[PDB]
RNA sequence: UAGCUAGUAGGUGGGGUAACGGCUCACCUAGGCGACGAUCCCUAGCUGGUCUGAGAGGAUGACCAGCCACACUGGAACUG
RNA sequence: ACCCGCAGAAGAAGCACCGGCUAACUCCGUGCCAGCAGCCGCGGUAAUACGGAGGGUGCAAGCGUUAAUCGGAAUUACUGGGCGUAAAGCGCACGCAGGCGGUUUGUUAAGUCAGAUGUGAAAUCCCCGGGCUCAACCUGGGAACUGCAUCUGAUACUGGC
């Protein structure tokens, strides 16, 4: 059930002998709408292919999460450098709220509501990475039975 | 307010039907949809991502005919008691007298039901309407006067609301020209091609 | 730490798990053992010892079941100078539910759940993942 | 990081007041003409930009831009301000407006005539 | 010194007139002490559009407050 | 019971008043810390119990001079 | 803004007032306040509330609620 | 107030914008000139930005345009920040008030929380009615107004002895 969700493409420029060089970059995600994304970044010549290497490092791993309701287990937080993102878990289906560089990492996993927030420099990709970052810390069940709850 | 071009121009830059200018054609003829798509489209625009926005958010507004001010409103309307705008919008829209005019089948267009409210030929719980913005909810009736019901346009848009689904919200009888309003529409009944993906993040980034 | 002794109990376990050390070591108090039973309690701990009379110190033995850590957050909020404190139904639920609060009432120690039957508020001792 | 600082030395704020500021809250003030002049020429921008200093009646003297096409704008003469930064001109922060009583209007103008007023052809 | 009397409401041109004690200082129509009913014009073309409280009426104007003789001919609307 | 504070005497010799300081904890309303604020007031006296850095214990009364409007009932350690 | 009072700082007996008060006439003394911001000029009435925002905070009080002040501008008495 | 009719299209559409951000523009005119803006700037003979033709795009009895107040502004950080070098430890030692202070048995109960008695009026924000073209509004009931004043209780902890 394979999905893929482009979130930023620009172009770059570069210093060569005595002047300048243009080329595309891509910032995507990959998953499977249930339970798993990955992350890409890439750069070409020619925008489509700029986006395609993204789109094959997003396929080069993938963080498998236990979403319930739609939603998060639990509270989360993820880190990448001076981009910190915090997530609380969302209530009566509804709460989304949060951006695309947030957002769009949650809507290819299959998460329906989440109160997402980024915080310090908004560089999308440390962002995106940073969300990546708290899938990585989130947990599985509800089998431990450690806690009274709840 | 008003729209000045010809009313198919709209469904011939979208390349998609919109319900406009209809009448005892019904569908397609002469619509030209991708037959005569003009200078623009064709050859369809990668643009920005502010493309779907707005003319995204023009095709969910077009389609009702509603004004910005309008759109905004029910925007606020469908964020009440937790109901989701990409869901809770679409009954104040579908629910509003120039679309209940419409769905009943006393206009072919909702510009014509509209017209026929600003024109006085409706009524609702026995009182007559000259206002069409306004909101009808389970149990009230919708009908055309009796100085009214021979306007060939009239006669025309009942023939087409046999050639179009029949609404699963609203009942009409069309020996006595009258219709009853019955539950408020759901995304999974009224089963078509209307947005989702737009509706969920409007006026916010 | 002496300042905020509490402070520094938080800092010695968040620290301590950061680390994967199975024991915490601290200089023993009425409070810190009274806190001691409600992490006991709570099964982030498996054993509160006190050794000397004569040098008491408190050694506390994390209790490591089923993946890393014992929590993922351990915030203490109140401050001795900038005190904080919740009235009986303002009573914060932290780890969106799955997380107590602890609060010091007029008596001594005791968690939010039991804060909440006893109609009891005062002021913050810990938020707990 | 302590606590009780702030009562021995409240932090200060930036309040951005104006980059207009002898409008004194208004949408536009009226004043004399003082001088009418063109500016000095000045980056690769090469142009002719006409310009007027008013005076004002709350101890303000500005420069104000003078845009449209042509002017025949005397010395004395009672004129409107609105403002608006315009870079341009040389710090001018200030747009001088066609009604007046002294200064002629904008000709051979059919469209985007809401801007300086121009009234509807004839035939 | 205290009047039973009457505040318009509704402020121009769609009165809701309300039967309140009042003193003859302040306010004309808000700042009362007790309201004692209503005498609503647009009642839904129903009976339902008077009423009036004659037990603390009667307290008010045993203890020494003046009823208006336009509230007096009203108490036979409520019956009686 | 009437209205009593307690408090140390600041200054004593005034011939028939002393200076009381009394003292409360408030919150401050930005930095949310909870303060010690210290308020002065003069007392009557004629009896001559107490000396400066004392403790009184004091009730409210009725204005007689500039900031006297209480008197003192009792000495609270008296020794030393 | 680094100076500020001086019926000010603490007492005594009448007279005035519904009544506290150096209200008011006498007489008994010499202080009192302030950098932990006294005090004085510039500007300005204040508030239910309104506006903004997620809130904190910021802005602001017409209009609809509630006080004060003021009556050519300055000044004096009566009546109560 | 409210409601119904009469012959007749009858009297009835304008305003801004069109490279990049931020969508709609091709062909001409001018040619570093003339005039635009929020910012780079647009303009020298093939200028999407200026002007003109024909169109496009948005709004509509309006449309554009702005001083003045907030948000975005974590860009004064109380929630919510920084101090090696970007913005900052103020050239370095002692030290009174101020502020801070280990551990335990008593004790005061200001602060705190608890409980109770008063208050947070009329409006108003939110939910649902009534009534006037819709709605506003004017009104009816709920829910709020997380606050505030006092009198008792408890003393974990800050102050105090």
């Amino acid at each position: 059930e394979l999905q893929e969700k482009l979130i930023a493409v620009n172009r770059v420029s570069k210093t060569v002998k005595g002047g300048r060089i243009f080329s595309f970059t891509a910032l995507t995600v990959v998953g499977d709408g249930n339970g798993r994304v990955g992350f890409g970044y890439g750069k070409a010549r020619e925008v489509p292919a700029a986006i395609q290497k993204a789109m094959e490092k997003a396929r080069r791993n993938m963080i498998n999460v236990a979403l319930n309701n739609g939603t998060l287990q639990h509270p989360v937080k993820g880190v990448h450098t001076g981009s910190r993102v915090f997530m609380q878990p969302a209530s009566e289906g509804t709460g989304i709220i949060a951006g695309g560089a947030m957002r769009a990492v949650l809507e290819v996993a299959g998460v329906h509501n989440v109160l997402a927030k980024a915080y310090g420099s908004t560089n999308p990709i440390n962002v995106v990475r940073a969300t990546i970052d708290g899938l990585e810390n989130m947990n599985s069940p509800e089998m431990v039975a450690a806690k009274r709850g709840k | 307010a008003r729209y000045l071009g010809p009313k198919l121009k709209l469904s011939r830059r979208e390349g998609t039907d919109l319900f406009l200018k209809s009448g005892v054609r019904a569908i397609d003829t002469k619509c030209k949809i991708e037959q005569a798509p003009g200078q623009h489209g064709a050859r369809k625009p990668r643009l920005s991502d502010y493309g779907v926005q707005l003319r995204e958010k023009q095709k969910v507004r077009r389609i009702y005919g509603v004004l910005e001010r309008q759109f905004r409103n029910y925007y606020k309307e469908a964020a009440r008691l937790k109901g989701n705008t990409g869901e809770n919008l679409l009954a104040l829209l579908e629910g509003r007298l120039d679309n209940v005019v419409y769905r009943m089948g006393f206009g072919a267009t909702r510009a014509e039901a509209r017209q026929l409210v600003s024109h006085k030929a409706i009524m609702v719980n026995g009182r007559v309407v000259n206002i069409a913005s306004y909101q009808v909810s389970p149990n009230d009736v919708v009908s055309i006067r009796e100085k009214a019901k021979k306007q060939s346009r009239v006669k025309a848009a009942l023939e087409l609301a046999e050639q179009r689904e029949k609404p699963t919200w609203l009942e009409v009888d069309a020996g006595k020209m009258e219709g009853t309003f019955k539950r408020k529409p759901e995304r999974s009944d009224l089963s078509a091609d209307i947005n989702e993906h737009l509706i969920v993040e409007l006026y916010s980034k | 730490s002496m300042q905020d002794p509490i402070a520094d109990m938080l800092t010695r376990i968040r620290n301590g798990q950061a680390a994967n050390k199975a024991a915490v070591t601290m200089p023993s108090s009425k409070l810190k053992v009274a806190i001691a039973n409600v992490l006991k309690e709570e099964g982030f701990i498996e054993d509160f010892k006190v050794e000397g009379d004569t040098k008491p110190e408190l050694e506390l033995t994390l209790k490591y079941f089923q993946g890393k850590a014992v929590v993922e957050s351990i915030q203490r909020v109140s401050r001795p100078g900038l005190r904080i404190y919740k009235r009986k139904d303002e009573l914060p639920k932290v780890m969106a539910g799955l997380g107590i609060a602890v609060v010091s009432t007029s008596k001594g120690v005791m968690t939010d759940r039991a804060a909440r039957q006893a109609g009891l508020g005062g002021e913050i001792i810990c938020y707990v993942a | 990081a302590t606590v009780n600082q702030l009562v021995r030395k409240p932090r200060a704020r930036k309040v951005a007041k104006s980059n207009v500021p002898a409008l004194e809250a208004c949408p536009q003030k009226r004043g004399v003409c003082t001088r009418v002049y063109t500016t000095t020429p000045k980056k690769p921008n090469s142009a002719l930009r006409k310009v007027c200093r008013v005076r004002l009646t709350n101890g303000f003297e500005v420069t104000s831009y003078i845009g449209g096409e042509g002017h025949n704008l005397q010395e004395h003469s009672v004129i409107l301000i609105r403002g608006g930064r315009v870079k341009d001109l040389p710090g001018v922060r200030y747009h001088t407006v066609r009604g007046a009583l002294d200064c002629s209007g904008v000709k051979d103008r059919k469209q985007a005539r809401s801007k300086y007023g121009v009234k509807r052809p004839k035939a | 010194m205290v009047t039973i009397r009457l505040a318009r409401h509704g402020a121009k041109k769609r009165p809701f007139y309300q039967v309140v004690v009042a003193d003859s200082r302040n306010a004309r129509n808000g700042r009362f002490i007790e309201r004692v009913g209503f005498f609503n014009p647009i009642a839904s073309e129903k009976e339902e559009g008077t009423r009036l409280d004659l037990d603390r009426i009667a307290h008010w104007v045993g203890q020494g407050a003046t009823i208006s003789d336009r509230v007096a001919a009203l108490i036979k609307e409520v019956n009686k | 019971k009437i209205r009593t504070l307690q408090g140390r005497v600041v200054s004593d010799k005034m011939e028939k008043s002393i200076v009381v300081a009394i003292e409360r904890f408030v919150k401050h309303p930005i930095y949310g810390k909870f303060i010690k604020r210290t308020t002065k007031l003069h007392v009557h006296d004629e009896n001559n119990e107490c000396g400066i850095g004392d403790v009184v214990e004091i009730r409210e009364c009725r204005p007689l001079s500039k900031t006297k409007s209480w008197t003192l009932v009792r000495v609270v350690e008296k020794a030393v």
